[PDB]
RNA sequence: GCAGCUUGCUACCUCGAUGUCGGUUCUUUCCAUCCUGGCCGUGCAGCAGCGGCCAAGGGUGAGGUUGUUCGCCUAUUAAAGGAGAUCGUGAGCUGGGUUUAGACCGUCGUGAGACAGGUCGGUUACUAUCUACUAGAGGUGCCCGAGGUCUGCGGGUAAGCUGCUUUUAGUACGAGAGGAACCAAGCAGCGGCGCCACUGGUGUACCGGUUGUCUGACAAGGCAUCGCCGGGCAGCUACGCGCUCAGGAAUAAGAGCUGAAUGCAUCUAAGCUCGAACUCUGACCUAAAAAGAGACCUCUUUAAGGAUUCCGGUAAAAGACCGGUUUGAUAGAAACGGGAUGUAAGCACCAAGGCAACGAGGUGUUCAGUCCGCGUUUACUAACCAUUCGUUCCUUUCACUU
RNA sequence: CCCUAACUGGAGUCCGGUGAAGCUUACAUUCUAGUGCACAGUCUAGAGACCUCUAGGGGGAAGUGAAGACCCCGUGGAGC
RNA sequence: AGGCUAAGGCGUGUCGGAGUAAUUCAGUUAAGGGAAUUCGGCAAAUUAGCUCCGUAACUUCGGGAUAAGGAGUGCCUGCU
């Protein structure tokens, strides 16, 4: 997608079970895959800030759990640098469900969102309400 | 056999992988001329890195105009001597030197590297090289510099580096006038590079002793049951049954590091004059201060500190005139804490 | 070039270096060094602690 | 008909053993091409297909079952091709299956026992002689003697390959829905090379807290994985950071121009112009041990200069390499700068209390104390004293010196 | 494991002393293809190759260990 | 038990110097992820003493049971 401003680690990779913070009611989202990330051998699906992901449910609603959805992370306790060369990270990792082409299901996101995804997803920066 | 692929570890493009054979980086092409005559070279010594925060005026970039931290390489770059001025003749078979005019004035601490050069045959063999290039026999002309490190007290020696530097001009009598103007003389290097401008950064790069494949090439190490049951950092096979032997392309231990490499479109960010400006306190790790004049270098550099890196300007430079730069902060603050 | 202080020894974070420290609910300190960032995660106080800036404004209390 | 990549047929080699499947690691090869590049046809409007030709430079991944190969299934993806290399690869690994000795189930057999049936368990030996490769040196060969700077016979490369988004453009096309390409820009995936300002790891230098115990108590220390725990400079390193283009020539399929054989027409029979991620040049690494064994300049012949002794680190497995040597800041000390930890011991007061003695601990002296495999100033000490080669070695086979 | 990094002690590397063993018809600096009992460093035709030493891990020597324990044969055995 | 010390026995679990690679035997630590490795959580990691609260299916009524899930713990002053 578009280039963000800042350079991000690919932190979590595929497996990682990650606080879903959307009221999609989906709690907890296994990352299966990433969109937009061909392999090398051995080498398992890494993603971090601002990638979207194939997720399957594992905690939420009875209707949310087992589907294979859409999510976009949205922090990372992996520290990355903004341009200024400031490095900025978070108390944990989280991620938001979406669409493929960004469009998040739920209407408010608790706690804060990096601000990249903000600048590359303006939906989900604006449906959340403190950045960073 | 379902094959799973995996590109070649590391890359057969630099070997044989053997110590460089000297100290100093050797130019094997020069980029042709497009102006006033010029030296193509200036020689450096590597002093350290810091970061700037520089106004981003980098064209189409996405942080244009914001602030950002770039990690530059100051490198300390006095004077140089253009020692001699050296012609080739072109053949069939190659260049080949013609003939060779010294200065006749020079630096005394020449003696470590070579012995003196009398100030003997000045003007005619600048009369013979005048003729040959009459003539028709003289192709290039090519000017022999070399560093004078005696000021610099973070780099240990005193005894120059030579080497030689194409000049930059378009017609050979041309080149040899301007040859002639600048034959024995000390040419600071604002005369070479201007501010903001690409270069090319070629030094011997940092030893690493006789390295391990893994560590060479970058080969896996032994994963799950296989990494404790004898060999962890050995490549796995050496080869097939056949054909009957190890080629050359299975990574290997051997010498890592003090290769020549050179590294393409190193931009040049400051012009300065007084060390003060950038060296922190404390000075610089391993260094010292920084006494003469330097140039700042956007990024990384190949080789450690003190090494000599040689500068010349840009080969595959893709892009257009990028002006000057707009440095908010030189950041001077000490690089042991 | 805006002027950051760090969260725990007080010092101000020069241009260039330093962490953002971000917490579940927006809260956000600035980390001059690893040191700091690291004192803040054992659970230390900045005013417990006699190096920083805030630990020698609370002994000069007194 | 081809291939010999499945199963057969055969019995030519091997039974004084060529370690037998599958996976893993790493390298290479073929094209009958899955994707990437170039074309042709269409029942090709565009988008997207379908079929064919050229093309092997690069890519061809991550997972669930199963020992599997194969095959299925999952979500990504440009695509997630196939095959060869003793069904590549056990003096590399694994040991899951098959193919030992034990045992159970079923079926055979009167029985011992058997099953191209299933199940549980079941030893991976070796100090590398030669060769090959990877790096590092010592010689001679070439050669006025030495040094320096270059050239380039050659060798190598993927040094890049490929997607996503924006613009072109909601335009061309189309009745509508739907919907491209040329140029340009940014970012990303993988690969490559390099680096340590920033961030992270380590950091058994160092600093602090503290358990148990020993040295009589305090102080200072020993041991218990660094006793354990917290922090961390330098160094190294990635999880961090820098760079990573073409252009040109000749071409394959193909598309044409001129043009006859065949008065015309014809891309071909001569000739000519374009035409690809291929080839070559261009970059980049290496390259006088190129037997055509190189070119030029400087210095000087009992010298030029090299090595060793000495102080070192930009280097280092040994060698080698790169510097300094009293006309010197090469390493060390002293001091200071810059940093690591967290406020030392002793003394004064306070301390929940205790009649008292005592008292964990708090505050002041004290941003203290301790420490720095970093810098500067400084010859204070140590880089001094030598030494050997550049003489065949004796000879008066002499250019001599009793 | 993604994906390896740094550090510690013992080896290894280098040095002083002591000090064996296993493979071995000979030669041997190889590489390709063919031929040959159809799996060649020695044949045939080409291509490369100056020699010596050190370190490296194991491609090859159908590497060494060993009169194959699988299959067959023996007017050979043993146990049941 | 394990750790630290007496007495007692020893520096002979009879090769030393040196601090310069790769690799190897045995250890320490490792960001973010947490079995994605693998035939298989093999190995390693976690937890761990004592007191108190509390303890399920099932059961041959004996058990399961230390089930599980939790809290406290040092030092000093003074006492019962
Ligand atoms: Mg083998
Ligand atoms: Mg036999
Ligand atoms: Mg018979
Ligand atoms: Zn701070």
């Amino acid at each position: 997608m578009k280039g963000m401003r800042s350079n991000i680690p690919r932190a979590l990779n595929a497996g990682a079970q990650i606080a879903c913070v959307d009221n999609t009611g989906a709690k907890v989202v296994e990352i299966i895959s990433v969109k937009k990330y061909r392999g090398v051998k051995n080498r398992m699906p890494c993603a971090g800030i601002g990638d979207m992901c194939v997720v399957s449910v594992k905690k939420g609603t009875p209707e949310m759990r087992k589907q294979v959805l859409l999510a976009v992370v949205v922090r990372q306790k992996q520290e990355f640098r903004r341009p200024d060369g400031l490095h900025v990270s978070f108390e944990d990792n989280a991620m938001v469900i979406t669409d493929e082409e960004g469009i998040p299901k739920g209407t408010d996101i608790k706690g804060p969102v990096a601000r990249e995804v903000a600048e590359r997803f303006p939906k989900i920066g604006t449906t959340a309400s403190i950045i960073v | 056999m379902a094959s799973i692929h995996r590109p070649k570890r590391g890359s057969l493009a630099f070997s044989p992988r053997k110590r460089a054979k000297s100290h100093i980086p050797r130019f094997r092409a020069w980029p042709e001329a497009t102006g006033e005559p010029k030296l193509q070279s200036f020689a450096g010594y590597k002093v350290g890195m810091t970061h700037v925060i520089m106004v981003d005026d980098t064209k189409n970039s996405l942080t244009q105009g914001m602030e950002i931290s770039v990690p530059v390489t100051v490198i300390e770059t006095p004077a140089i001597r253009v020692a001699a001025i050296r012609a080739y003749a072109e053949d069939s078979t190659g260049e080949k030197a013609i003939a060779e005019v010294w200065a006749a004035d020079l630096d005394p601490e020449l003696k470590r590297r070579i012995p003196i050069p009398a100030a003997g045959n000045q003007a005619e063999a600048l009369e013979n090289i005048g003729k040959l290039i009459e003539e028709g026999r003289v192709s290039d002309v090519r000017a022999v510099i070399y560093t004078l490190p005696k000021s610099l007290t973070g780099v240990p020696k005193k005894v120059p580096d030579i080497m030689e530097s194409g000049i930059s001009a378009r017609d050979l009598g041309t080149k040899f006038e301007y040859s002639k103007t600048i034959l024995g003389t000390l040419v600071s290097v604002t005369d070479v590079f201007k501010n903001g401008t690409l270069v090319d950064t070629a030094a011997i790069t940092i030893g690493k002793g006789t390295q391990g494949p893994v560590k060479r090439w970058g080969i896996q190490l032994m994963k799950g049951k296989h990494s404790r049951q004898g060999s962890l950092r050995q490549v796995g096979t050496l080869g097939a049954f056949n054909p009957s032997r190890v080629s050359w392309r299975v990574p290997q231990m051997g010498q890592m590091g003090y290769h020549q490499r050179t590294e393409f479109n190193k931009r040049i960010l400051k012009i300065g004059s007084d060390g003060e400006e950038v060296t922190p306190e404390g000075g610089f790790i391993n260094y010292g201060l920084v006494r003469g004049d330097y140039i700042l270098i956007k990024g990384s550099v190949p080789g450690p500190s003190k090494r000599l890196i040689r500068l010349r300007d840009p080969i595959r430079a893709k892009k257009a005139d990028l002006g000057e730069p707009n440095i908010l902060y030189i950041s001077r603050e000490s690089k042991q804490g | 070039m805006e002027q950051r202080k760090c969260y725990f020894c007080g010092k101000m974070l020069e241009p260039g270096t330093g962490k953002l420290y971000v917490k579940k609910d927006g809260s956000t300190y600035f980390m001059c060094s690893s040191k700091c960032m690291s004192n803040f995660a054992l659970g230390r106080l900045p005013r417990r602690t006699e190096w920083t800036e805030k630990g020698k404004i609370q002994l000069k209390k007194a």
